[PDB]
Order: C-alpha cells, then structure tokens, then sequence
RNA sequence: GUCGCCUCCUAAAAGGUAACGGAGGCGCCCAAAGGUCCCCUCAGGCGGGACGGAAAUCCGCCGGAGAGCGCAAGGGUAGAA
RNA sequence: CGCUGACUGGGGCCUGUAGAGCACUGAUAGGGCUAGGGGGCCCACCAGCCUACCAAACCCUGUCAAACUCCGAAGGGUCCC
RNA sequence: AAUCCCCCGUGCCCAUAGCGGCGUGGAACCACCCGUUCCCAUUCCGAACACGGAAGUGAAACGCGCCAGCGCCGAUGGUACUGGGCGGGCGACCGCCUGGGAGAGUAGGUCGGUGCGGGGGAU
C-alpha cells in the first residue's frame, strides 16, 4: 500500500487553472506542508502532474 | 469505385432495400439449371433450406410447376419452423415468369408476401 | 408574398367545392391556364383540384 | 445608389455541425449524429464511413439520425446489452 | 485445341450520319435494327455547330442479321486489301466496319477481372 | 509566419520571375556545394540575382545546380494610408528552412569553381555555409 | 570494424563518441551499437559502395553493412544509422558505382559538358560477387546528344535491377553548343 | 467603402472568436431535377471507319467514378443523389 | 437537493493543424521520350527530309501550398467506471 | 442424416483477396449451348432481360493452384513535431529536462482469410 508523503513548494501563484484543483484535491491547504496517501494511480496521477509542484516521498 | 460499383449487373442493394425490414430475405437465388433460395433474416440470421431443385431431386417439369412447388413446399417447410410473414427476395433478374413461379410457391405456400 | 410579375406568381386551387383551398407557388414560364391536381377539402376527402385563381 | 468592386472583402457567416451524443452514451430517441440535417436517421449505431470500420454507441431506443453521407447512416443495429429483459 | 482461336463471328456494324429525317428509313428496309444516336459539336465545318442534335445513324448488326447483310451486301464492294486494321477488324465504304473474333475477345466485356485483352489472342 | 491570400484568389499560380536552376558541369564523386542555416523568405530578386552573378564569374563546369525558389510574397502601401489595409503584392521567394541543401558546386577536381560559388556565397545575404558533400570536395 | 553496443541507451549514446546504428539482418535485429568515430574512417571510405564488417564478440563476421542512414541533422553530422548484413547467396539489392575518365569529345575541345543523374547503379549481379569499382565509358559527348539506360553495357552478372532509357549521363552546354 | 444571408481558409485540430483579413456565391428557381416501380454503368485514353483531318457518329479494348448532380463554394456520393 | 464539482487513474468514441507527403489539385526546376510552332534543306501541296531554338502531354532525377492532402501524432473533447 | 475433399447459393473482413502471366475442371456441378408459337421482353435484333429442351463443349464468365512485375500491407533501431517543467540569446529563435512518438525510408509480407445453407464426393 505504497503510502505517499508530499510537501509544498513553489507557490501555484497564478499557475495553471486545474493544476490548482489538483492542489485543493489531493488535499492542499496552506504552504510548505506535508500530506500522505496510497499509491493509487488516481491520487497518484494528479500529484505527479503537479510534479514540480513540490516533493513526493514513499512512506506510510 | 467500391467493389460493387465497378463490376456490374447485380443490385444487391435492391436487396438491402427489403433488408430494412418486413420479414426474411426470402431471397431466391437462380441459375436456370435450377432455382435455389434461402431465408436471410436481419440479425446475422441464417436459413433453413426451405426449397431447392435438388433437395428433392430436380424432377422433370421444367420452370413452371418446378417453382410452383419448390416454393409452396419451401413455404411448407418453414411455416413448420415458426416464421409466418416473410419478405420476398427477387435475388436477381426481374420477377421473370421462373421467379414469379417460385413466388407463387411462397404465396400459395401460405407464407404471406 | 413578394408580388413579382416575374414568372413568379402565387396561386391556389378549389376542391370541386370540397370547399376551400391549399398553398402553392407558380410560374407561367410554361403551361399557362394549366393547373390541376386532387386533394381533399374539409369536404370528405380527395376531390379534383383546379388551381387557377 | 449601388455597390462597388475591387474590395473582395466578404466575411462569412455561421454554421453548427457536431456528433452530439458521441459514441457510447445514454441513448435517447433524439438527434443522433449530425453533419447533414434534413438527415434521414437509422437504426441504432453507425459504422459505415469514408474511413473503413464502424462505430458503436452502446445506446439503444427507437432510432437516431444521419447526416447525408459523412458519418455513415445507421442500420447495423446494436440495442446494447442494456435492452434485455428488465 | 486448334478448336479455340479458330473463329466464330462477332458483331459487325454498318451505318452513316449527316448533320440532318428518314434517310435512316432507307436504313430500316435494308435490315432491321434501327440506329438512333445524336452526333454534335459546335463549329462551322459544314454548318454543324449545333452541339446537341439527332443526326448520328448506326444500324447495329452482329451475327444472324449481319449474315443476311454480309451476304446480299458483300458483292457490290470492290477492294480486299489494306483496309485491314490492327485490332483484328476493318472499315470500308458509305460507312461500315466489322470486328474480328479470336477466342480472347469477349472477356474484354466483363465488369470484373477485365483482362485488358492480351495482344497475342486478338 | 504571415503568408498569402491563396494560390489563385490573391496571388498564386506564377513563374515568380527568375533565372532557372542548373549550370556548371556534371562528375560522379566530387561533392562540391553550398547551403545555409538561416531562416528567411529568401529575397527573391536578391536571390535570382546572386546565384546568377555566380555564373557571371565562372562559366562552365562546377554543378552550378541550385535547389531554391520562392513562391509566395508580402504586400503593403496601396490606398488610403495605414488603417484597413487592402493589399498590394510584390516580392516572392521561399523559406530557407533553418539551413538545408542549397546549390551544388559538384564535379571532379574543379575548385576553380569552388572559389566561384564561394564568390557566390560572399553574395547571397543570410551569411551562408561553405561546405562539401559525401566524401568532401576531392 | 569493431563498433559495439546494443543495450537500450540512445540519448547519451546518440551523444559523445558513439552514434546509434541498428544490427539489421534478414530475420533479426539487436539494439544499436557502433560508435561516432568508426562510422568516420570506414564510412569515409565508401559506405554502401564497397563493404566490410566489424568483429563484435567475433559473433558473426559478415558483410552488407549499411542500406540506410543519414548525416541528417542540420549541422551535417549523422546520428542514428541502419545496418544489415548478408551471409546469403541472394545478394540483390546491389548498388555499386560506375566511373568514366574524361574521354575528350565535348569538353577539352567543345568545352561542353555532361550531366550524370546516374553515377550509381542499384542492381543485383552475382550475390557476394561484385567489383567494388566498375568502370564503363564508351565515350561520346557534345551537341544535343544524350545516353542513358537502354544502351549502357552490362558486364558479367546480368541484372539491371533497373530499366532502359533513363538518367544515364548526357552532354550539355556549360555555356553554348 | 460597408452593412442580410450561403461556402473556403483564419478556428491552433470538439464546439467557436475580432480585424475596413483572405477569395467567392444569393433575395433564383424546377409544374416536373416532385412520389415511387422498373431498367442504365461516367468522364477520358487508345485502336478502326461515313458525311468526318481539332473537337463527333459506331465498333473493340483499358478505368478507388478523375466525369455526374440548373445555379457559389464545400460535403457527398454510382450502391448513386 | 447532498458527493453529483474543477482535477487525476481507466475505458471506449471522436477532431484531424504542427510535421510529413506527393497518385487529388495548383505551382515549379534539371533533364529523357515525343508531337504541336519553328528552323535550315529537295522549291517546298513537299506535305518528303535532317537537326543545333520554343513547347503540350507520359518517364527518371528533384522541390514549395492557409483556402492541397493516399498519411498522421502532440493534445482537447464527451458518456460511462 | 450431428467428420474431411469438392462444387454451388452465398455472407463478414471495406486490396496481406486487385492487376495480370501460365494452367486445370466438367461422370457430378455450372455456364456457355439447341430453338423460338404462347408468359414477358429490347427506343434495334429474344445479344441482355426470356420461355421451352437432348445432343455439343470447357474455348469463354467462372472455381482451386503456381508466378512478386505493377500494385496493397508493413515492423525493430531511428529523425521531425509536441503535452509538461526550466535555462541562453535584443535577434528571426536556439537548447535542455520528462511522458507521447508518425509518414516517407531498407527488412519483408500478399498472391485472401473466414461464416451459414444446398448438391454431392469419403461403407
């Protein structure tokens, strides 16, 4: 159940529409914060696309 | 042209005309030497050798009768299956006097048309 | 309509009396006093139908 | 009191062609595929086209409608498994 | 098989046509297969500009009929030479032609596998 | 890349007016030639010309071949002033797609023609690349 | 001559000193090897104009070399080649050159010259059987003359994977005839 | 100059967008291009003969229909409109 | 009203620019084969003759297109999970 | 009558079935064929459509096979273009990082593959 642990970086300030949603989606409130999830290609996708967005970590 | 637009003679599409609906492609394939028809009905349907000149030998009554019967019977064979109202199939040439013949078959055959 | 004495002339046609009429556009172009066809006035149904008007 | 020349300048107006309902959705006895009105609908989906194969619309009811040549008038039925006994 | 290539009639026309009414009626009496076709063009090489008129006369006649004609009509023509054209066939006179009929002729009639008639059979 | 109104409504179907292709002489191996790297609606005229002056200085054997040719064109001042601009044509050429097979100084041993083309580059306009072909130049 | 590689790495490979180049042969291929340095030398000789081969693991020392490729890129420095051998007695697709001399006819007297849209000659003689350098020049040149396929004049191996009358090599006015 | 409406291109590939940006058509008509039932296989090129030497008319071969459809384009499409 | 929404993963079905491509079309170059105009020669109704100048069309070597495309992705769409 | 070989009606896959070169089949099959008063029928003739019937024939359409010349199909490694991310040059533009990745271009592949029924051909 590869549990994913991402953080916040490079404010999406003014950056692509959607991209943001992928923000509020994955669950992204305040800045430079850390959240985690299951691999799930879903959640996965989003995040990834967000790529440069911040940082992903394989945790649990 | 597309396969059916460079050769010539057929009209298959004047078959698809009845295809739309009405009942079985009471299609009647001819070849003088004799007459042979099936029953292509919609849905990758099939047939039931309803009437053929050989099925019951080819007799010795030429055109006339042949048909007269081949049909009738045919019509007989089918209405045993569970059809009822079947659409005609000029298969080819113009409802020639043959044709017309067979035709009779069906009709007389009680298989409405 | 746009009444244009140009081979373009609008006309109708009675129903032997079937009573009234029914719409139609025309053109002297050919066959002048020519104009017949059947329909069905409130009068039963069908009925010969001259067109002239 | 007339109009001029050597000014080609001649904007064009509007249309509104589509595939409405695209391929394989909730089928409703209504405007099937469109790109030629006066159209003459057909039965179920359509697969005939200046392309080769065919197209299914896992959606079945009364009928749909054509577009005059394009797409490819319907006829290759295809009610859909969602048309059996309740 | 020398029972092949070895000939057996095949068509054979004989006609005429003037920038024109009836002259073809002199045509009907000599045979029995009236030709009714429309020549044309649009110039003044004879006063034939009219590009859509009925002047072309052509009394088709292969087999059977042609026979009676090849017959009662083959005596008054005096030549027998040159007038012999490639495509096994030839045309003389006020307008008449006839085509050969080697064994590999017909096929050229099929809508399908229309063998462009090989040049060793014809 | 603004281009024209159509190949037969505005200005399309011409000869473009120029001085044909081939010159110099044959040659099986010796690969002597010229190409570029610059992008530019190659200045027709300028073009036509150029190449030519090329022959002007040589004469005979050296594939004075040349693989170019404009075929579309610009437009500007004609009518009112500056606003709603109709169009008056003038000056067709062809896009020198960021480098490519220009013209060829092709022949056995005849640099007396290499220098030529050379003189041919000098000219031209958009810089140009001096080069050889499969093998080089002998 | 040598050239190695065949894993799955084109970018870096396609970079530095090693240029891609598939191991092509009737029936089988194998990751691209070779190198951007060998291509040089050899290629420099006369790619599909003679033929050799390299020893990679002594594997299969065979000929056929290149039947395609390109210095493509703008720069004019190839990258990503094709390689196919032929240990068979079927060798067809054989395109080897053909040279004249200078026979004086339209040139050293008429200044006139001659185009040679030909030069090469993709034919198919006696498989694994061709003179890396075949010459044929019956001479002739000047005025509005021209020679091409048809005439030609083929020695031994009777192929011609080609046709008659077509881009042979004529004589045109380097100025005027 | 120009304002309505029909098509192309512009629209970046769902749909759809300026420009006094490109080019071109319409304010008709056809009583029979109407409805069906029944039949047809184009242009063209080549080869052979009247009046015919472009350019017919017939006869014999070759043909993803390039002819065909009152009108502008574009889609269609002989199975055929 | 209450998990339906932007967004992502999956699955069909579509559009067909960029690119590329020459058999549709319109260019366009080097050339071969050829008949149209030449052109010089028997004086030339000769319509017989050779060949260095212009060409049409078919063939090879090549190349440009928004109102070209047998080819075709980036991607966007839309219903469902 | 509930297995293969063949021919015949005939369907799907819209050329890996088309072109064409040679060939083979007629006991069975099928056509060509033999005639034309009446059904119907040619703007001209029963050529095609058409009714009746042996002999004759496999020539022709046709069916199975062999042949790559024309076609049609068509990979791998490969280059353009580009969704996304970030750098260089005032410059038309160049490059990098990450997933997508064609046509043409050599290999080669093709001379259909497969449904249902009818006649037989295999006690």
């Amino acid at each position: 159940m590869p549990r994913l642990k991402v953080k916040l970086v490079k404010s999406p300030i003014g950056y692509p529409k959607d991209q943001k949603a992928a923000l509020k989606a994955l669950g992204l409130r305040r800045l430079q914060q850390e959240r985690v999830l299951e691999d799930t290609p879903a959640i996965r996708g989003n995040v990834e696309k967000v790529a440069h967005l911040v940082r992903v970590e394989v945790v649990e | 042209p597309m396969r059916r637009r460079r050769e010539a003679r057929t009209d298959y599409h004047q078959r698809l005309r009845l295809l739309k609906s009405g009942k079985p492609r009471l299609v009647a394939r001819k070849s003088n030497k004799h007459v042979r028809a099936q029953l292509v009905t919609p849905n990758g349907d099939d047939t039931l050798a309803s009437a053929h000149s050989s099925d019951l030998a080819e007799y010795g009554w030429e055109p006339t009768g042949s048909a007269y019967l081949t049909g009738l019977l045919a019509g007989l064979r089918a209405q045993e299956a569970g059809v009822e109202e079947a659409v005609l199939d000029i298969g080819l040439n113009s409802p020639t006097p043959k044709v017309f013949a067979i035709q009779e078959g069906a009709i007389d055959a009680g298989l409405d048309i | 309509a746009k009444d244009g004495p140009r081979i373009i002339v609008k006309m109708e046609s009675s129903a032997g009396t079937g009573f009234y009429y029914t719409t139609t556009k025309n053109r002297r172009n050919t066959q002048a006093k020519l104009e017949l066809k059947k329909y069905d006035p409130v009068a039963k149904k069908h009925v010969v139908f001259r067109e002239k008007k | 009191a007339h109009k001029k020349g050597v000014g080609s300048s001649k904007n064009g107006r509007d249309s509104n062609p589509k595939y409405l309902g695209v391929k394989k959705f909730g089928g409703e006895v209504v405007k099937a595929g469109n790109i030629l009105v006066r159209q003459r609908g057909t039965k179920f989906k359509a697969g005939q086209g200046v392309g080769m194969g065919r197209d299914h619309t896992l959606f079945a009811l009364s009928d749909g409608k054509v577009v005059f040549i394009n797409k490819g008038k319907g006829a290759r039925f295809i009610s859909i498994e969602a048309a059996q006994t309740e | 098989f020398h029972e092949m290539r070895e000939p057996r009639i095949e068509k054979v026309v004989v006609h005429m046509g003037i920038g024109h009414a009836n002259a073809e009626d002199i045509l009907g009496e000599i045979t029995g297969q009236m030709p009714v076709r429309t020549k044309a063009k649009r110039t003044v090489g004879e006063f034939d500009i009219r590009e859509g008129d009925p002047i072309g006369a052509k009394v088709t006649l292969r087999d059977e009929m042609a026979e009676e004609f090849l017959q009662t009509a083959l005596p008054l023509a005096e030549l027998a030479t040159s007038q012999f054209d490639d495509t096994g066939n030839f045309s003389f006179g006020l307008d008449v032609t006839v085509n050969l009929v080697r064994p590999g002729y017909r096929v050229a009639k099929r809508d399908k596998a229309s063998r462009s008639i090989p040049t060793k059979h014809r | 890349s603004i281009k024209p109104t159509r190949r037969e409504y505005i200005s399309g179907i011409p000869g473009k007016g120029i001085a044909q292709f081939k010159m110099g002489n044959n040659t099986y191996p010796a690969q002597v030639e010229n190409v570029v790297e610059k992008p530019v609606q190659i200045r027709h005229n300028a073009l036509e010309a150029a190449r030519n002056a090329a022959n002007r200085f040589v004469q005979n054997s050296g594939k004075f071949r040349i693989r170019k040719f404009p075929f579309h064109v610009i437009r500007e001042q004609d009518g009112d002033g500056m606003r709603a601009p109709f169009g008056k044509s003038v000056g067709t050429a062809a896009r020198s797609h960021g480098a490519n097979h220009d013209f060829i100084a092709w022949v056995n041993p005849d640099p007396a023609v290499e220098f030529a083309w050379r003189r041919a580059y000098m000219k031209v306009t958009p810089t140009v690349n001096i080069d050889s072909s499969p093998a080089g130049n002998a | 001559m040598e050239l190695t590689a065949k894993p799955r790495t084109p970018k870096q490979k396609l970079d530095e000193s090693m240029i891609a180049a598939v191991a092509y042969n009737k029936e089988n291929n194998v990751s691209f090897a070779l190198d951007r340095k060998a291509f040089d030398r050899a290629f420099r000789q006369q790619s599909t104009t003679g033929l050799f081969d390299i020893t990679v693991e002594g594997g299969e020392t065979f000929p056929a070399l290149v039947k395609a490729v390109q210095m493509d890129k703008r720069k004019r420095a190839p990258i990503h080649v094709d390689f196919y051998m032929v240990t068979y007695g079927e060798p067809v697709e054989v395109s080897v050159p053909v040279h004249t001399t200078g026979r004086s006819q339209g040139e050293v007297q008429g200044g006139l010259v001659d185009i040679v849209v030909h030069n090469l000659q993709i034919v198919a003689p006696g498989p694994r059987r061709i003179p890396q350098e075949l010459v044929v020049d019956v001479t002739k040149m000047n005025i509005g003359d021209h020679i091409t396929a048809g005439d030609i004049k083929l020695p031994e191996g009777c192929t011609l994977a080609a046709d008659p009358e077509l881009t042979v090599v004529s004589v045109l006015p380097p100025r005027l005839t």
